[PDB]
């Protein structure tokens, strides 16, 4: 247990557990989900009450107009990474006159979190961003973790209980590709009901859907729009 | 258990070497404060000379600027320091804004001053209390205190140092609404307040008075033992 | 030995209507005694309903324009809505007088709508004093268009005129005629004319051309 | 053993656990072998897929340091991107003070070294990163290093990085590898990963081959081994 | 097999064990036990029920027989204050 | 998957999954965890399991418990 | 298990057959053991 | 693993932080309620002494001219966060000529509480409410130690904060007016303060849109509580 203290200590068996613990932190948080097809990536989160007559938790939060990104964990390193990610964003278009690839944007976080996770005098970032973008080459999904690896997949679910997901996700993939946002959007959304116990259900005030397009600018849905996407569904087969 | 440390918290959220530094105000000699019509008083005990030293040198009593004034308690190395520092905030806030300062002014900087003092490990926080005493602002006379946690107060009569549960005590049965007028009344109420010393030999009461225009008037002990007769004139109603 | 300023030319014109706003100005890019290009306007499509116009050294102008259009983002992002016209304004004083002893050589016009939905046209100076004003008329050209709308618009020195709003089609026409008589007299004006038309529905854009010499 | 907290701090006997500690890290990896020929150098990286959802070239191993110069890592992925963008970083000076491409023999000792550095100190731990550093010219031939996590870099003529580092270069050896082109390389290089444990307690894996040498005039690039599919057409020969 | 553990009752838990062993009582018909409940934070079921007896033993120290709100108020600081906080009630102004 | 032959177990549920946050355990613990999923699918009456049901029963080996932390959006 | 015997079996199921209580004093370990005594039903040994 | 914000727990967490909000337990209740006609706002003062001055002790303290405050918890972190919540309001004053709306301010605000060991200290004890009429209405917010920001439509906290908002859920809704949400709020304080309710004991503090003054009742509050 001795080990069990710093970033800096290394373990008998080559395992440092303050990366290991860090990874329990993402799981404190809801489930979200996101996905792509050839031409459209949408992200679907889960938000969470606080109490029962305060405002529910945003998760879903813009970027750039062609990048937006989900969260799960603490949400002192959400905003501290936020304020990092506009910054660079703003700083290609301000020297380059151009929007950022994604897949390079991604690989400065992973420069910016690998800091303290060696260094002693800070805390590796308890987070679980999701991100969805569009580079010169289509819409992209990635996923990060505390142990500042990232990770690009066409389907990812993180959170809590999301492996109920992930298995929805593994036996639908090969539709993906294909279908537009009238379905690919409840596509998503039905892996979101089985992070769900069995007795309620995902209604119109505890959901966000994030659309970025090819021809279209990332947009926010919350609450009023969702209406438009909950319409055309079954029910669970209780 | 855990303490060791101004950074931590407790299970039940407290703070304990901020809450220890307050046990040490507790091991100083008592000094009241009252306000009144136009003349403020404030008195300390336990002079205690030891027969061998120079009695300038041991005050516990000093003023700021020209209208305001100071009693403190504690331990008397770190009221040195911030004695000296006040001195200068009081007459840099003179050059940077052509007012004299007022009383609570002076209030917020010794207590901004002592908060981030206790913020930073590895700095002891004060372990003084403090009572500022000015009829400046505008001819309105009012006291304040301070607290080793570094909260700046307003009371209309106080009490600190070692007994001072008794004193407090003892003028909320004693402080009339009736405004004590004919400024000889209030000041004989502070002798009566002070009488309750920790052993009350009679000349071991230092009291200092402001009549809200002139300067600092230290009492003599001459017209304090005149004082100290009519409070004993006033117990042959007894009988 | 190096000198950093240089003027290169341009004329720019606003107009605060009732329900409207005219930003107006010429497309010819110079230096000295030679012409970079005939294709260069000086409109910039702030939001939907700010248009701001820079005259001026034109290196600043390709300055001050990003430097204004990265700090819009960071007042979305903070605040959850866009900006309104005077607060364009009084953010663009500010950062006009950050560089009080080393100053931009640009002058500036802010036109577009307010939150009631009138006209209204800020002007400007190289070190970021402003007022609302009415109509101004920047740039090299500025002489030449000042008195002549202090007949028609403001409608001084007259007598015996009625004070009539100005409407959108006779606006339109004012701005089509005085800039064919000022490319006549000065030399840095000519080769075209953008027009942008602020609404509540929308921006329009209108190019009208000019003498090409 | 209670000595083994800082790496700072000497054993009873004289030796540092937390660079011991950090060397069977990179041991639970999986394997990534290197291997030159007379005219190149070839790379190999035994990968294995997470679960279903990686999008087949994700989080590669295979770096690509300068315009002759790829690392083959092996270990903390995480590590090994940091300890990547040194090397681009360490390349471009030598580029813009000296004018020509970095020698490998002189890249490898600003690595290592820079390695060495964080083996030192109480308040940053060694690097839990082993990898290979390949390059090819005309004046200087084919070169291949390996530096541990301790810091100590010279050359081979083939190695293993990861589980199988002993149970591969057992059969490494048996080759004569000093004659051969690195177009014959590539074919032999996929049977030594397909032999020892592909997916066999495991659940899947990919292949990927780097590729330095003359036939690429200098220039560091992976295989066209996606055409024709010539590697895993006579690796999986093997089975008898 | 099975580790079940105790813990502390949040307020729920000690508004239902005031009711327990404060029904069999001579008391007043009107108090509200809740405002009790807030005031002993950290405390066991042994703790709760002390202060039911000793509320009574004030009553007996008075001539009564039932007890009013004030009784209960001076238990508590007879039970738990006389013993978990002697810096923090009189010096207490960092906290309003 | 020795100990959970005699239930209803709905067919996904992977036990590699399981061994990912089952760790430094005994072969007691793993046949702990086998027998307190059973009884938790029977607080509400459920008829088979699921791979919720098991990590529930994870927690309840070394007697965990979970709130909302107010941390974690 | 002692009242029905029935639903453990016929879903296939064994219950658990040793409880320890634990934690902090005078917080109703006793109370649970004396409660359990009166609704019992069956054999029961105080084991001092 | 618990004296420290540097280190994590087997589980999640901190275990430095959850101790900050075991201090506001300590503090005093404070409720807000947010009406579409503006938002009303209590307090309890718990006055220790009679010479005691009542007016040294704040809980209502005025950010700005058009948003109110209320705090609980440590008073010596409070006096921080309410100087540069004044200061960050005159900034936004200074350089855009307009009104800071309700909810940036505590978007400053919470950027300086998430700082505590995240430079290059300890976290804060003191929970706050804030409340306030912007362009988008009355507005009504609530903050923490961690940082965490949330809307709220009525709020209780401070000592007596889980007790109040069970009583709190009940007699809320959407259609209420401001004049019934003010004694619907200090019915609330007498249930769960233990000296009786007078003139002394609270405090009142409301906001409305076109009465952007008078954040404080000043002995109008004798005649809401003499008819309760
Ligand atoms: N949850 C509860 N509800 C009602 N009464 C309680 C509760 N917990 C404790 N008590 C009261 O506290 C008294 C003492 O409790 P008890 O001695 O059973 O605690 P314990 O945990 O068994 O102590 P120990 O751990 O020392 O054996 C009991 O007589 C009971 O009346
Ligand atoms: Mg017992």
């Amino acid at each position: 247990n001795q080990y069990d203290n710093d970033v800096t200590v290394w373990s008998p068996q080559g395992r440092i557990h303050q990366i290991e613990y860090a990874m329990e932190a993402v799981k404190q948080g809801s489930a979200t989900v996101g996905l792509k097809s050839k031409t459209h990536a949408v992200l679907v989160a889960l938000k969470r009450a606080q109490s029962e007559l305060a405002a529910h938790q945003k998760k879903i939060l813009h970027v750039d107009n062609h990048i937006g990104i989900s969260i799960a964990g603490l949400t002192a390193d959400a905003r501290l990474l936020c304020n990092f990610m506009r910054q660079e964003c703003l700083d290609s278009r301000f020297v380059f006159d151009r929007p950022l690839p994604v897949s390079r944007l991604v690989s400065l976080i992973g420069s910016k979190t690998q800091i303290p996770t060696q260094r002693y005098g800070r805390r590796p970032y308890g987070v679980g961003l999701l991100i969805a973008g569009y580079d010169d080459m289509g819409p992209h999904i990635f996923q990060t973790c505390p142990s500042a690896n990232y990770f690009d997949c066409r389907a990812m679910s993180i959170g809590a209980r999301s492996q109920s997901a992930r298995t929805y996700l593994e036996r639908h993939m090969s539709e993906f590709m294909e279908c537009n946002l009238n379905e690919l959007v409840k596509h998503g959304l039905r892996a979101l009901r089985e992070t769900l116990p069995a007795e309620q259900d995902l209604t119109t005030k505890n959901v966000s859907i994030g659309i970025v397009g090819k021809d279209l600018e990332f947009t926010i849905y919350d609450d009023d729009d969702v209406s438009p996407f909950l319409e055309g569904l079954e029910e669970r087969p209780q | 258990s855990y303490d060791r440390a101004i950074t931590v918290f407790s299970p039940d959220g407290h703070l304990f070497q901020v809450e220890y530094a307050q046990e040490a105000v507790k091991k100083g000699s008592t000094a009241v404060g009252v306000r009144g019509r136009d003349i403020v008083v404030l008195g300390v005990e336990k002079k205690s000379v030891a027969k061998l030293q120079d009695e300038r040198t041991v005050r516990k009593i000093c003023a700021l600027d020209d209208n305001v004034c100071m009693a403190f308690a504690g331990l008397t190395a770190d009221a040195r320091i911030v004695i000296n520092r006040a001195r200068v905030e009081c007459q840099s806030h003179r050059l940077t804004v052509e007012d004299p300062v007022t009383v609570e002014y002076i209030t917020r900087y010794i207590a901004s001053l002592k908060q981030r003092y206790t913020q930073s490990n590895g700095r002891r926080p004060f372990g003084i209390s403090a009572l500022i005493v000015g009829f400046d602002f505008d001819g309105t006379p009012r006291l304040y205190q301070t607290d080793p946690s570094g909260t700046y107060h307003a009371w209309k009569a106080n009490a600190i140092g070692r007994g001072a549960k008794s004193v407090r005590e003892f003028l909320e049965k004693n402080y009339t609404d009736e405004a004590i007028e004919t400024d000889d009344l209030t000041i004989k109420l502070v002798i009566k307040a002070l009488l309750e010393v920790v052993q009350s030999g009679g000349k071991n009461i230092e009291l200092a008075v402001m009549r809200r225009d002139q300067s600092l008037k230290i009492l003599n002990p001459e017209e304090i033992e005149k004082y100290v007769a009519e409070i004993e004139k006033e117990k042959e109603e007894n009988e | 030995r190096f000198s950093p300023y240089v003027f290169n030319g341009g004329t720019i014109l606003a107009i605060a209507g009732e329900d409207f706003a005219i930003v107006a100005s010429d497309t010819r890019l110079s230096e000295g005694f030679s012409i970079h290009t005939r294709d260069s306007p000086k409109c910039y499509k702030l939001t939907d309903k700010t248009v701001i116009g820079c005259s001026g050294f034109h290196g600043d102008c390709l300055t001050l324009t990003k430097i204004i259009e990265a700090r819009l983002k960071m007042y979305k992002h903070s605040n959850n809505k866009a900006m309104t016209t005077g607060a364009i304004a009084a953010m663009l004083s500010t950062i006009l007088y950050s560089r009080r002893f080393f100053p931009y050589y640009v002058y500036n016009i802010i036109g577009g709508l307010d939150e009631e939905g009138k006209g209204a046209v800020y002007s400007f100076d190289p070190v970021g004093s402003y007022q609302r004003d009415s109509f101004k008329a920047g740039g090299s050209a500025s002489a030449m268009l000042q008195p002549l709308l202090d007949n028609q618009v403001g409608f001084k020195n007259m007598q015996n005129v009625e004070h009539v709003p100005l409407s959108l089609d006779r606006a339109m026409r004012l701005v089509k005629d005085v800039f064919i008589s000022a490319a006549e007299r000065d030399v840095y004006t000519g080769d075209a004319l953008r027009i942008c038309i602020v609404t509540k529905e929308g921006i329009r854009e209108e190019t009208v051309s000019l003498r090409k010499d | 053993t209670g000595y083994d907290l800082s790496a700072s701090t000497f054993s009873p006997d004289g030796r540092v656990f937390q660079v011991e500690y950090a060397m069977k890290a990179v041991e639970n990896s999986s394997t990534a072998i290197g291997i030159r020929c007379k005219d190149g150098v070839v790379f190999g990286v035994e990968k294995l897929v997470l679960s279903k959802l990686y999008e087949e070239g994700s989080n590669k191993r295979l770096f690509n340091v300068d315009r002759h110069v790829g690392m083959a890592v092996a270990g903390l992925l995480a590590d090994a991107r940091s300890l990547a963008d040194i090397a681009r970083e360490e390349a471009s000076n030598f580029r813009s003070n000296f004018g020509y491409n970095i020698p490998l023999k002189h890249l490898a000792d600003r690595v290592a070294m820079y390695v060495h550095a964080y083996t030192l100190y109480s308040a940053v731990r060694p690097f839990g990163c082993s990898f290979m550093l390949g390059s090819y010219s005309v004046n200087d031939g084919a070169q291949l290093y390996m530096i541990d996590p301790s810091g100590v870099s010279y050359g081979y003529w083939g190695c293993a990085i990861g589980k199988a580092r002993q149970a591969a270069k057992t059969e490494i050896e048996k080759l004569q590898m000093k004659e051969m082109t690195c177009r014959d390389i590539v074919k032999e290089v996929a049977k030594i990963i397909y032999i020892v444990h592909d997916e066999v307690k495991d659940k899947a894996f990919e292949l990927e081959l780097s590729w330095v040498g003359e036939l690429t005039n200098g220039r560091h690039e992976i295989v066209p081994k996606d055409i024709r599919e010539e590697a895993e057409k006579y690796a999986k020969e093997s089975l008898k | 097999d099975r580790k079940i553990e105790f813990s502390l009752p949040d307020l729920e838990g000690r508004t239902h064990i005031f009711k327990i062993h404060a029904r069999s009582m001579s008391v007043e018909r009107d108090i509200r036990f809740e405002l009790l409940a807030r005031l002993c934070p950290n405390s066991t079921g042994a703790e709760i029920r002390s202060v039911c007896t000793e509320a009574g033993m004030f009553a007996i120290r008075a001539r009564r027989k039932i007890a009013t709100e004030k009784d209960f108020l001076e238990a508590v600081n007879k039970v738990i204050k006389s013993y978990a906080k002697f810096s923090a009630t009189p010096r207490y102004m960092t906290y309003n | 998957q020795i100990h959970s032959r005699k239930m209803n177990v709905s067919p996904d549920v992977n036990y590699e999954e399981l061994a990912r946050c089952t760790d430094d355990f005994n072969g007691a613990q793993c046949k702990a965890v086998c027998v307190e999923a059973g009884m938790i699918a029977l607080r509400r009456g459920a008829t088979e399991l699921t791979h919720e049901d098991y990590m529930e029963g994870i927690l309840e080996v070394q007697a965990k418990k979970k709130a909302n932390l107010q941390y974690y959006a | 298990p002692l009242l029905h015997p029935e639903r453990f079996v016929n879903l296939g199921i064994e219950p658990p057959k040793g409880v320890l209580l634990f934690g902090p004093p005078g917080t109703g370990k006793t109370l649970c053991a004396r409660a359990v005594a009166n609704r019992t039903d069956a054999c029961f040994i105080r084991v001092i | 693993y618990d004296r420290g914000v540097n280190t994590f727990s087997p589980e999640g967490r901190l275990f430095q932080v959850e101790y900050a909000i075991e201090a506001i337990k300590l503090g005093s209740t404070a409720i807000g309620i947010q009406t579409s006609e503006g938002v009303c706002l209590a307090v309890e003062k718990r006055i220790t002494s009679p010479l005691m001055e009542p007016s040294s002790i704040e809980k209502i303290v005025e950010i700005d001219a058009h948003i109110g405050c209320a705090m609980s918890g440590l008073i010596a972190d409070a006096k921080t966060l309410i100087d540069k919540a004044r200061v960050e309001t005159q900034n936004h004053w200074f350089t855009y000529n307009e009104t800071m709306t309700v909810e940036s301010v505590t978007q400053a605000v919470s950027n300086l509480a998430l700082q505590f060991g995240e430079e290059d200290s300890r976290p804060f004890g003191v929970a706050l409410l804030f409340g306030g009429v912007d362009e988008k209405g009355p507005q009504l917010f609530h903050m923490d130690p961690s940082g965490t920001f949330v809307q709220c439509d009525a709020r209780a906290i401070g000592s007596a904060s889980e007790g109040a908002q069970s009583s709190l859920q009940e007699v809320y809704h959407k259609s209420m007016t401001l004049k019934e949400a003010i004694k619907s709020s200090l019915i609330i304080l007498k249930q769960v303060m233990e000296e009786k309710l007078n003139a002394t004991n609270i405090e009142l503090a409301t906001v409305q849109p076109g009465q952007n003054f008078h954040m404080f009742t000043k002995e109008e509050l004798e005649e809401v509580i003499k008819d309760i």
